[PDB]
RNA sequence: CGUCAAAGCACUUUGCAAAAGCUAACGUAUCUGUUUCUUGCCUUUUACCAGAAACAGCCGUUUGUAAGGUGUGCUAAUUUGACUGUAUAGUUUUUGUAAUCU
């Protein structure tokens, strides 16, 4: 049931046993699948009604889906200084001498 | 002036704690025809 | 249970609920239970057709509730974490 | 009573143990005491 | 500390002079110290050590002329075998005063 | 950068790779009587390590080798 | 001839040899890492200061790769691991395990696909989230460098044998090898168009090969001398210019070698105290990046 | 012949270089270790050979030996801090010494459990009161205990005597069962789950 | 270390090996008292030789001949009759015949290198096959 | 106790850094020194007397982090953290008063 947690604060449409559909933001759920929706709109048959904060029964719920993604370094030791390249007079690998 | 005076001050202050600074340094070295001979191969010294 | 906690939170306010019949109830919630049995006062019953009647004291059994319209300002109610053995969501201070 | 001030951990014996001139072992306390007395005596004698 | 990155083909960098002939062999060389030129080099320890051991081995081989050896993996064990054969046995511990007294890494030759 | 001591290659060994140590202020110059650092190295296996005997101020005024006390030209 | 405050900027930091330093694909950042088990993030324009340190790796950063999103960092560790570092927040996203030795090289894809080789003589393909190798290729001898084509079916692996092997992930038919090298291949690099392969080998020859399904034989375009390798067997990198007309390489003689890709040496600029491990070019301007085992890295023109 | 041997040798060299650079326990090519402890006979022999420093064999060490006078008081403090308590016959101390034998710091701190310490000293209180009541003739130690010109005592013959017995209450067999087996130890519960560790 | 007559009796297998440990202590005393014929460091080599021999005796008792129980062996390691760290080194490959722990530590050398006795002799010249200055070791290499 | 996640784990050595924010024991313990004042004893200095203020030192403590050591494991051990964690077809949610038409 860890997947059930992932839908908190999402926007969900829930098709119900009656046949209606509620769209709103999920605030909390329940073991009996009681859903708490905030700023809920009612989809009758489509007519729009503002509902507000809504608590659904578990039995009323048929299915649910999501319509929207969830709403919404320290330092370093290096230091830069300009410098020029110094040409050495040798041509040999560092290992070889 | 800040850097110069700070350097002098740090050198003065350094003069009891055990010194712990050990790290190898490698030097690429070039001989130069001292007593004639045939010069010498280049040397690196640890 | 967080939903039941919110329902208990509603107590004292005016909440609208509609039952399996389809009638909506407008009144003051005065009691609530874990089963969601509810007690209401000064209810204005709007039947499915639309006829408006008035009731004074009711005891609605919880098994016949479809949903409730909680007052808006309860959207900021705190959702406490519930441990395994606890049956009520409350602020916790022990291990969990 | 002064609230102790913050400072990084430093200790003479750990610094000394880091060097190659100091070794470590486990001896009886009385043997260590005799050694300390003898060493102090020798140091004072060399200074005299 | 040359500051301008420059294409290669003008890197011959000539001195452009009549090549003063009074100079002798001591000053023909460019140096910091009296003896020669020395500069830093960031060589990791392992390469320096291995090539230094190689050079020392070559010096010893030149001095003693005893250079008749090869190198391989099982050859390493085979070279160890003859030297181990020349070594006397390491005694057994708990035997202390002669007659098989234990001498391990301190066994002679 | 107090990098290297002036030592002739006759007493620096016939090995192109040598290892040597330095201890700052570990000695007094045998001419200057000034503090100076020692450099100790092994000329060759089977020989006691050599060491510098004079500061870098000397062996510059004398054009000499800090170890074997021989001039670097003749 | 660029937006740098100074034409040459020597960069200090790190406590040990630095082994890799790669520009951000956007061209505003770049990260470096080495034997000090730390990755530093830089600012190409401005104060050129550190804003982040990637601590947590339990081994030397043999190689690291920038993401196209330029927000996550993939690092190759000598401790037989591959970590994904979230650049903006500096937290460990995932640690890909599964090799059996020091993982030498790493490369990313245009699509979230990772590839790497290690001394266990194997090459592994990693999904950014699967945390496990989706595909494993087992070779006889340890491998040292990879390059993945951005089209997404061919990987070039280079190891002890001295012959670059081109593997098709889907087909598993390997009967095509870019022969020509005679020693260990230190690094590989693919062109911006994905048409040419740049290789460096410990036989002191830098060669350029063509990545095309058809060739007129002798896929060898041209070879380059001058860039030499020392006795430390370091893995020296090769780089591709933004316009893919200049090829670059590092050498153990402290010189950075830049060519015109037409066989003529152009820049041989010195400036390093030790072996030059890695080299790269800026994707927008004419900058060059240097990475050497003397605790320092240089910005270019 | 040819390819297989050449490639095996090449891989051997490459993997040797890799081991040197990224060894399992190597820091900079060398294997990391920990500074270990020497046998106590090492320091015993050092101190016997040095003696009174009246030999030319050690005349190189005199400067350091005399320079340790600066740190002598620290050694005195560390020695007095770890004095054996009355109930223990002898105490073994982790010590730190100069290879010259110049100085010898007892490298320890006398860390104790506070209730245990108070219990032990209360036990000493009762035992001492009982003995002072029962002895009836208490011969105090003479000071200084050793004669003025006596040579310092040889440790060689101090390590051969049975160390006698200390002040210890006769703990009851059943009344004091919980604390019987460890009441009079130095580091009492080092190897039990009652203390985190050494 | 030292044990009194009123101390807790050592485990069962102790009395069979007590006399040889007493003899080890006897030679340690002899080496302590014997003086001369060496430099400041050379005279301190027999100490390490005897310490290694005693620890090797205990290690041999346990791990090769199984003549002592594990309880007695742990007791011996606790009472400093054997060097725990030296045995730990002996138990891992490459260090089977380690002489002492000063010839393995690289912080005690001039150039950060292990002692000469650690190098296999097949890689060593004939001239520089000498006795170690730390303990007089004549080759710790497991191969040799 | 359970599920999930990542970290080998226990003991230990050393380095580096930090340790009041909301009035409070880094240390339930307890020394020394310097400067500026006021005192005591005082023939002059050190050594001193005992109170204050401002500063320092030493003996210790805790935490974080980095690299190692020992003993055991990786053919599993342990630790840390997180968790909306439990049964159940017999009325209050999940083993159907459904279909039928309107
Ligand atoms: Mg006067
Ligand atoms: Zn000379
Ligand atoms: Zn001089
Ligand atoms: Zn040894
Ligand atoms: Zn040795
Ligand atoms: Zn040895």
């Amino acid at each position: 049931t860890t997947k059930m947690v992932s839908l908190l604060n999402h926007s969900l449409n829930v098709t119900t046993k009656d046949g209606r559909t509620f769209v709103g933001q999920l605030l909390a759920f329940d073991g009996f699948m009681n859903l708490v929706l905030s700023d809920c709109q009612e989809y009758r048959h489509e007519e729009k009604r503002m509902l507000g904060l809504v608590i659904l029964r578990g039995e009323f719920i048929v299915s649910l889906s999501v319509q929207g993604p969830p709403p919404m370094l320290l330092s370093g030791p290096g230091v830069a200084r300009p410098a020029g390249r110094g040409i050495p007079l040798g041509q040999a690998p560092v290992g070889l001498a | 002036t800040k850097l110069a005076l700070q350097k002098i001050l740090s050198k003065q202050i350094a003069q009891a704690v055990v010194q712990q600074r050990d790290d190898p340094v490698y030097i690429r070295y070039t001989p130069s025809n001292q007593m004639g001979q045939a010069l010498s191969k280049q040397r690196i010294i640890k | 249970s967080l939903c039941i906690k919110l329902l208990h939170e509603t107590q004292g306010h005016i909440v609208t609920m509609e039952l399996e019949n389809g009638s909506t109830y407008r009144g003051k919630l005065i009691e609530a239970e874990d089963n969601m049995n509810c007690q209401m006062r000064d209810i204005s019953v709007t039947a499915r057709d639309g006829r408006v009647s008035h009731l004074d004291q009711v005891y609605i059994r919880g098994s016949h509730i479809r949903f409730l319209i909680v007052p808006d300002m309860l959207r900021n109610a705190p959702m406490f974490k519930v441990g395994p053995g606890r049956s009520v969501p409350l602020p916790t201070r022990g291990r969990r | 009573m002064a609230h102790p001030k913050s400072h990084t951990n430093r200790s003479l014996l750990r610094q000394l143990k880091n060097t190659k001139f100091f070794q470590s072992t486990s001896i009886d306390w009385v043997e260590a005491g005799l050694q300390v007395c003898r060493q102090g005596y020798n140091m004072l004698q060399l200074l005299i | 500390e040359l500051a301008r990155n420059v294409p290669v083909n003008e890197m011959v960098q000539p001195a452009l002079g009549p090549a003063n002939p009074f100079v002798t062999k001591e000053q023909d060389s460019i140096k910091n110290s009296i003896t020669g030129y020395a500069e830093r080099e960031y060589v990791p320890n392992f390469v320096f050590n291995q090539e230094y051991y190689a050079n020392t081995h070559a010096i010893y081989g030149k001095r003693n002329f005893d250079d008749n050896e090869a190198t391989t993996s099982t050859d390493l064990k085979r070279k160890s075998q003859k030297i181990k054969e020349r070594r006397e046995d390491p005694g057994d511990p708990s035997i202390l005063e002669g007659d098989g007294a234990y001498k391990g890494p301190w066994a002679g030759y | 950068d107090v990098e290297f001591p002036s030592i002739c290659e006759r007493c620096l060994g016939d090995n192109s790779y040598v290892r040597m140590t330095k201890e700052p202020l570990g000695q007094e110059c045998k001419i200057c009587s000034k503090p100076c650092t020692i450099f100790r190295w092994i000329k060759e296996r089977g020989q006691k390590p050599g060491k510098t005997q004079i500061c870098v101020g000397c062996a510059r005024y004398k054009n000499c080798c800090q170890s074997c006390m021989l001039d670097l030209q003749f | 001839t660029s937006d740098l405050n100074v034409p040459n900027l020597q960069m200090f930091g790190h406590t040990a040899e630095v082994l890799v330093a790669r520009f951000d694909p956007s061209g505003s950042y770049f990260a470096s890492g080495g034997m000090d088990r730390q990755i530093l993030l830089w600012n190409v324009f401005g104060d050129v200061k550190n804003y982040g340190v990637l601590n947590g790796c339990k081994g030397a950063i043999t190689d690291l790769q920038w993401s196209r999103d330029s927000r996550v960092v993939y690092c190759s560790s000598s401790d037989t691991h591959l970590m994904s570092w979230d650049a903006v927040s500096g937290q460990k996203i995932r640690k890909h395990k599964g090799h059996a030795g020091v993982v030498n090289a790493l490369d990313v894809l245009k699509v979230e696909l990772l590839t790497s080789v290690s001394d266990d003589c194997t090459m592994k393909v990693w999904d950014s989230r699967s945390k496990d190798c989706i595909k494993t290729i087992e070779e006889k001898y340890p491998l040292t460098a990879v390059a993945i084509a951005q089209q997404g079916t061919q990987v070039f692996i280079g190891g002890i044998d001295g012959a670059i092997k081109i593997w098709d992930l889907r087909n598993n038919h390997c009967s095509h090898v870019l022969k020509g090298h005679k020693d260990i291949i230190t690094s590989l690099a693919i062109s911006k168009d994905g048409s040419s392969l740049l290789s460096n080998s410990m036989d002191n020859t830098v060669r350029i090969f063509d990545v095309k399904p058809f060739a007129s034989a002798q896929r060898q375009l041209q070879i380059f001398e001058g860039a030499i390798h020392g006795q430390e067997h370091n893995l020296l990198g090769v780089a591709w210019s933004r316009n893919s007309r200049f090829v670059g390489a590092g050498s153990s003689d402290k010189n950075v070698y830049v060519w015109s890709a037409t066989g003529d040496l152009r820049y041989v600029l010195p400036g390093h105290e030790g072996s030059v491990n890695h080299v790269d070019f800026h994707p927008h301007q004419d900058i060059i990046l240097s990475c050497s085992s003397d605790r320092t890295i240089f910005l270019g023109e | 012949g040819n390819l297989e041997k050449q490639l095996n040798e090449r891989a051997r060299k490459w993997r040797a270089s890799q081991k040197s650079k990224f060894g399992v326990k190597r820091k900079q090519g060398y294997v990391q270790t920990e500074k270990a402890d020497l046998p106590p006979e090492h320091l015993r022999k050092i101190m016997k050979d040095r003696g009174d420093m009246s030999s030319r064999k050690f005349r190189a060490d005199k400067r350091s030996y005399l320079g340790a006078l600066k740190y002598l008081p620290h050694a005195v403090l560390k020695l007095l801090e770890n004095m054996p308590m009355p109930w223990e016959e002898y105490r073994e101390v982790k010590v730190l010494y100069h290879v010259t034998g110049a100085i010898t710091f007892v490298n320890e701190s006398p860390r104790v459990i506070e209730p245990h310490f108070i219990a032990q000293w209360g036990t000493m209180w009762m035992m001492m009161r009982r003995e002072k009541r029962d002895r009836k003739n208490f011969k105090r130690l003479r000071f200084p205990p050793f004669d003025d010109e006596e040579p310092p005592f040889s440790i060689d013959q101090l390590l051969d005597l049975e160390p006698l017995e200390a002040i210890r209450m006769d703990l009851d067999e059943e009344d004091d069962a919980p604390v019987m087996d460890w009441f009079y130890e130095n580091k009492a519960l080092e190897d039990t789950p009652h203390v985190n560790g050494p | 270390r030292l044990r009194t007559s009123r101390t807790k009796r050592p485990p069962d297998g102790f009395d069979e090996i007590e006399p040889t440990l007493i003899e080890f202590q006897d030679r340690m005393r002899q080496i302590e008292n014997t003086m001369g014929k060496g430099t400041k460091t050379e005279m301190l080599a027999p100490i390490f030789q005897l310490h290694h021999q005693r620890s090797r005796y205990i290690y041999d008792l346990y791990y090769k001949r199984e003549a002592i129980s594990t309880e007695l062996y742990n007791w011996l390691l606790k009472q400093n009759y054997a060097d725990g760290n030296l045995i730990a080194k002996w138990k891992k490959p490459g260090y089977e015949k380690l002489c002492c722990l000063r010839c393995i530590q690289t912080a005690e050398s001039k150039f950060g290198s292990t002692c000469i006795c650690r190098v296999p002799k097949s890689k060593l010249d004939k001239d520089q096959r000498v006795r170690c200055t730390h303990c007089g070791c004549n080759g710790c290499a497991s191969c040799d």
